[PDB]
């Protein structure tokens, strides 16, 4: 409430729930995070990063498709092709280049 | 001497429709 | 045999078959109301999550109608017919004998509106597009806060 | 029989207090000057028991229903008896009073005291006061059980001796109340001054377990009481004709549907179902 | 099983709904996509669905205000008013003199209620006494 | 019912998507419920203490 | 078809009576309102154009439950609960003389419009009143054995159609001082009886709810009983509505105790319009004597609303 | 207006829900009637 | 502006007078001032006049009479209420935070911005198979 648009603070929340396994709660608040602060790469970057290391491929496949919406930099599209290049759909991939 | 009360004029609605 | 319809929307595009030698009268008034554009442009003006999306007035307000019959009908039970499931199609209707061209997509097994409401139809492509309308934001009133609107309803073929 | 007076008109008025202090502060009313610690250790016997075998009667409330009770009569000083306009007699197990009174027709606050006295609490139903100053002999349980006997009908009587103090959990607000405004200051057979506030709740866990227990059946009693009991029954599920009532009732037929709670269990103006 | 033969063979997956739709001529329980029996009171937020179909993330942007406030939540709102995909012909006109007036009478009859009330604030009368009380009836059906 | 097997004339099974949310749940409500696996969630957690550590 | 007629606004709220509402007329040109409230006061208005309340009348002790206007539009006539009648001047806005002789509350009058000048009072000692608009004493007075809440003067000018709570509507005769014939039917009290504007009908409103229009002609038969519209339910105040006709004699309308003015029409009986839009009951409903479709509704809401019937 | 008595004198299509007052205890509007019809019930 | 009183606790005529007062209490739960709505009763014998107790915005979110303080649906004291039937609405009681929520609730209502019977049947399904 009085740093809504830290990046620090919001970082701070989700890895105080995400080191207590609270998943759902630490998604609720990427979802919150990645809305309040939708030009912010690192938050965008841990809410992929989180949801690659929870085995929800399409999870982080969604989560990319909202932050191309928004039209990222380069590093957020090259990060999204390494994606789709290391789980080996190329096609996906051509598209995501397209 | 027709002198002027305290009358006013206002447009309104005639509210919601009521049933039968 | 089933004749189709085409009722595209902005949410997607459904295909529906209906039955003409089951409920003749209410299925050929949907052919009529159907080729003339009556329901071109409309709005489904009621929406409820896990009952129903019903729709077709063209002021889209529930309260009007027009059959091409006059104004209203008689009805149709055939017992072999029922509400099985979703995306089964009726007449909304006030009471006994009150069809009028304002129709009933439902979208969960309700089977105690048999004996009231005829049923003269079912959806052949395009269900995903009913799940999606029983997901859409509504009111108190239950109309959908954003835009459902029927653009173009056709015979196919 | 009608109610008899306690105490004559004369011994009681509008007195001042003792002069425990050097000048008294007239909009407090109170002793100012002098020391502060000593009127926090001043406690007095009461001046005066009530007895509700020779005492209470008719009255002018006891014709009005919907009426409260007399704390004058509890404490013994009422001084006039049968045109007091309050109840003179002991509360029965029908005697139920809403949440925002007590039995004595006072509001009734939304928390206790630091010293956990005085009227009571509306955000937790208390039946249980703490009797404490009880001079230790072998006998306490004899004589508290029939003191408090004497105030109403007990469900609890714990003691504890070693240290002398008793808990006391009775089955209504309105005698633990009246246990309570009538047993303030008022003396046990040895010549002293008890200390009878409400009760913190125990920590044993039983009796946690038995005060949650009966806060659900007081909920089911009054929900039993509001729904239909057609529905009370085939939601219950221990009757087999219940159950297969259920699914008679709601199948409607298509055969293996089992309608949802929310559509079942439903109570409107048109409905699906009997209804009442 | 097209029309009008499919008594006696009953669909049993989503698959054998053809692409769904459950089959009035037939009388058993049908679930043309799956079951939603209980869900116990989860407290998450409804997922709803946009204008076009889709699955809308701006429901948490939303969260807590009213109906009628203006959110920007979308990269649309990031693109000048010409070239949206909307419209291409824009009234950039000032309202009328009626609707001014309109506004003009409605602040100024709300103004005026908070100006009577700070100016009760300021310098109360020196008896808060108003003995021309008149009833007020109300119609109560419970 | 969202995938679809079909045969072609080249004699093999090819899976047609019906709606678009096969490798992404995006467009579907199913991804409000989804489960993450109990070893995946250890395995985050053992790297956010790692990093502390560090 | 947003609006057809001459008015600035579709609906107006006329305001300013501190008290409720019992009768309201127009100038019989179809130009001007005066309206008469419980505050013992005529309210004076225009009708057309921003409809300043031009006029205010006091002098009236008690509350007023009648008001006509003259031929021209130019003396009006009040009868209140004072026992009196009165005559006003709208040149001056002062009054003209008052008319004595009741000894009970005056519930009704009633002004011929063409023929001879006569005000007809209908008072609950169980009398009705005829005066002559220039002498303070009452020409004549027909005596009956009940309250009189209803009263209008025949297209002759010479029977007198008066209700009570004996429940049944009586036309006497002014030469023979006797009642000509009774159209029973009702079973409640009579509180509005406005004739027909060609001459042919009768309407009459009574406390059960129900409003029935009768013949007026001479040739008849046994049962000169229209027809009986209902839809109009009656509140919780005992008041005495007053209902009129339109202009070409085809719409009724009649306030009800719930706020809303009913229309039904009077050659079929079928409810053309259920009109909301006041609090507590309507006292007062009139059409516009010109034709337009303009209606006005005077309630017991302080109130009165000045509308269209598109 | 609304139209007339057409709009007013028919119900909406459809049945309900089997699944609006203002006051949490029940539904309270404003009204005028004079104050001698107000003593009288009461008396 | 008119409280929301059950038919328990409106005194028996369905003509009842009714005295409002502006900041004539203080709120019972919230402690903050409130129009205090004061009606007569079905006896003169003691001229108690039962009145509102809480305000409406403890009234709506307790969901509770102002006068007696039970329930609207089932009629229980409120905290039978928020212990059987359970969650709901706990709602804070301490001193700075009590008018903290009422004033933030209030102000949150005033800006538009925002299942009993459910729980109840739940509540039915953990007692009817219970053993002590
Ligand atoms: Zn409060
Ligand atoms: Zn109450």
């Amino acid at each position: 409430d009085v740093h809504p648009n830290n990046t620090q603070l919001w970082i701070r929340y989700i890895e105080a729930e995400l080191k207590n396994r609270n998943i759902n709660h630490a998604r609720n608040l990427l979802d919150r995070a990645v809305t309040r602060l939708p030009r912010v790469s690192k938050l965008w970057y841990k809410y992929v990063y989180v949801m690659e290391m929870l085995g929800d491929i399409p999870g982080t496949r969604q989560v990319f498709d909202r932050w191309m919406k928004w039209e990222p930099d380069e590093d957020a599209w090259n990060a999204y092709i390494k994606l789709e290049k290391r789980y080996g759909e190329y096609e996906r991939a051509r598209q995501i280049f397209a | 001497t027709l002198t002027a009360g305290p009358g006013v004029a206002r447009p309104a609605g005639r509210g919601a429709a009521a049933p039968i | 045999m089933a004749t189709d319809v085409a009722l595209e929307t902005t949410m997607g595009t459904i295909i529906l078959e209906l039955y003409n030698q089951h409920a003749p009268r209410t299925c050929e008034n949907f052919k009529t109301l159907a080729a003339r554009g009556y329901y071109d442009g409309t709005i489904f003006h009621r929406v409820i999550k896990d009952f129903m999306v019903q729709g077709g007035d063209p002021t889209g307000t529930g309260r009007g109608g027009r059959s091409i019959y006059g104004d209203t009908f008689e009805d149709e039970i055939h017992p072999g017919l029922r509400h099985t499931g979703a995306g089964i199609l009726s007449m909304a209707n006030a009471g006994p004998n009150t069809n009028g061209s304002q129709f009933f997509l439902t979208l969960a097994p309700t089977p105690w509106l048999d004996g009231k409401h005829t049923i003269f139809g079912r959806v052949k492509k395009g269900i995903r597009v009913l799940q999606r309308m029983g997901l859409v934001p509504t009111d108190a009133d239950d109309r959908p806060k954003t835009e459902i609107k029927i653009i173009r309803a056709y015979v196919v073929g | 029989r009608p109610a008899r007076p306690q105490i004559d008109p004369a011994l009681v008025k509008s007195e001042r207090p003792p002069q425990t202090g050097t000048v008294f502060n007239i909009w407090y009313n109170k002793w100012s000057g002098g020391d502060r610690e000593d009127k926090y250790l001043s406690q007095t016997h009461a001046k005066g028991r009530c007895n509700i075998a020779r005492d209470s009667g008719y009255t002018r409330a006891d014709s009005r229903p919907g009426s409260y009770f007399c704390l004058y009569f509890a404490r013994g000083i009422c001084p006039k008896g049968q045109d007091c306009d309050y109840l003179h007699r002991l509360p029965t197990i029908h005697d139920i009073f809403n949440p925002n009174v007590d039995c004595f027709g006072r509001d009734k606050f939304a928390d206790y005291r630091d010293d956990m006295g005085g009227v009571g609490s509306f955000n937790r139903q208390n039946r249980t006061i703490y009797v404490g100053r009880i001079h230790v002999t072998d006998d306490i349980e004899e004589i508290v059980a029939r003191h408090f006997a004497e105030w109403g009908q007990i469900e609890r009587i714990r003691v504890l001796n070693n240290r002398g103090v008793a808990f006391i959990t009775y089955t209504n607000e309105a005698n633990a109340q009246f246990a309570k405004e009538a047993m303030a200051h008022q003396s046990l057979d040895h010549n002293e001054i008890l200390n009878v506030r409400w009760a913190t709740a125990d920590p044993n866990p039983l009796a946690q377990k038995r005060e949650q227990r009966r806060i659900e059946e007081q909920a089911a009693e009054a929900i039993r009481r509001a729904l239909p009991a057609e529905f009370v029954a085939e939601i219950e599920g221990k009757d087999p004709e219940a159950r297969k009532r259920r699914k008679l009732e709601s199948s409607y037929g298509l055969e293996g549907y089992e309608a949802p709670d929310a559509v079942h269990f439903a109570r409107g103006p048109n409905a699906v179902n009997p209804r009442g | 099983p097209p029309y009008p033969n499919r008594a006696g063979w009953r669909p049993r997956a989503p698959e054998d709904f053809g692409d769904g739709g459950a089959f009035p001529e037939i009388p058993v329980a049908q679930y043309p996509w799956g079951k939603n029996d209980s869900s116990s009171k989860s407290n998450a937020l409804v997922v709803q669905v946009d204008s076009e179909g889709k699955v809308d993330y701006t429901a948490i942007a939303r969260q807590g205000h009213s109906s009628d406030r203006i959110i920007h939540a979308s990269f649309k709102d990031l693109i000048p008013l010409r070239q949206r995909a909307e419209a291409g012909q824009i009234d950039l006109s000032r309202p009328s003199k009626e609707e001014v007036e309109a506004t003009a009478e409605r602040t100024k009859n709300a103004l005026a209620a908070l100006v009577s009330g700070a100016l009760a604030a300021q310098k109360p009368k020196n008896v808060q006494v108003n003995t021309k009380r008149e009833a007020t009836f109300v119609k109560y059906t419970p | 019912g969202t995938l679809d097997i079909i045969e072609t004339e080249d004699g093999e099974m090819i899976a047609v998507d019906k709606d678009g949310t096969f490798f992404s749940t995006a467009n579907a409500t199913d991804f409000a419920q989804h489960k993450p696996d109990k070893a995946a969630v250890d395995r985050l957690v053992a790297d956010l203490r790692k990093a502390e550590e560090a | 078809t947003p609006r057809t007629s001459n008015l600035k606004a579709p609906l107006m709220e006329l305001s300013g009576h501190t008290g409720e509402i019992f009768t309201a007329k127009f100038d019989p040109t179809g130009t001007l309102i005066a309206s008469g409230s419980m505050d013992r006061t005529i309210m004076l208005w225009r009708v057309y154009g921003d409809c300043e309340n031009y006029g205010v009348l006091n002098g009236h002790k008690a509350a007023i439950l009648d008001l006509q206007w003259s031929r021209d539009g130019d003396i009006l006539f009040s009868a209140s609960a004072d026992m009196h009648l009165a005559s006003w001047d709208l040149t001056t806005g002062q009054r003209i003389r008052r008319y004595i002789g009741h000894e009970e509350i005056i519930n009704a009058m009633d002004v011929t419009q063409r023929g001879e000048e006569l005000l007809i009072s209908g008072s609950d000692d169980g009398t009705i009143g005829i005066w002559d608009p220039r002498t303070k004493n009452a020409v004549d007075y027909i005596e009956t054995d009940f309250p009189i809440t209803a009263v209008a003067v025949s297209e002759a000018g010479n029977e007198i159609y008066s209700g009570g709570i004996d429940n049944d509507i009586k036309v006497w005769d002014i030469r023979k001082k006797a009642v000509v014939h009774t159209m029973l039917g009702h079973n409640d009290t009579i509180t509005t009886l406005r004739v027909s504007p060609d001459g042919q009908q009768l309407l009459s409103y009574a406390m059960d709810s129900t409003a029935r229009t009768w013949d007026i002609r001479p040739f008849a038969p046994t049962d000169r009983h229209i027809r009986t519209f209902d839809g109009a339910p009656l509140g919780l105040e005992k008041n005495l509505i007053r209902g009129s006709w339109s202009k070409d004699g085809k719409k009724i309308a009649v306030g009800a105790g719930d706020g809303t003015v009913v229309i039904w029409g009077s050659d079929t009986g079928k409810l053309l319009y259920k009109l909301p839009g006041h609090k507590g009951t309507v006292n007062c409903a009139e059409f516009a004597p010109d034709g337009a479709p303009i209606i006005l509704s005077a309630s017991s809401d302080r109130t009165m609303l000045l509308g269209e019937l598109i | 207006v609304p139209y007339t008595g057409e709009n007013l004198a028919r119900p909406s299509y459809g049945p309900a829900n089997p699944f609006k007052n203002n006051v949490l205890t029940g539904h309270a509007e404003e009204m005028y009637i004079s104050e001698a019809t107000f003593r009288a019930k009461h008396r | 502006d008119f409280p929301s009183v059950c038919e328990n606790c409106l005194p028996e005529n369905p003509y009842v007078k009714m005295l409002k007062e502006d900041y004539g209490a203080e709120c019972k739960l919230c402690t903050r001032p409130f129009t205090v709505f004061s009606w007569a009763g079905d006896g003169r014998a003691h001229g108690r006049k039962k009145r509102t107790n809480i305000c409406l915005t403890c009234a709506r979110l307790k969901n509770a009479c102002q006068c007696c303080i039970m329930d609207l649906q089932f009629g229980l004291p409120i905290v039978i209420r928020d212990k059987a039937l359970e969650l709901i609405a706990p709602g804070p009681q301490s001193e700075i935070n009590r008018e903290y929520f009422a004033q933030n609730n209030e102000r949150a209502i005033e800006e538009g911005r925002a299942k009993t019977d459910e729980k109840a049947r739940e509540l039915l399904r953990r007692l009817a198979n219970s053993k002590p």
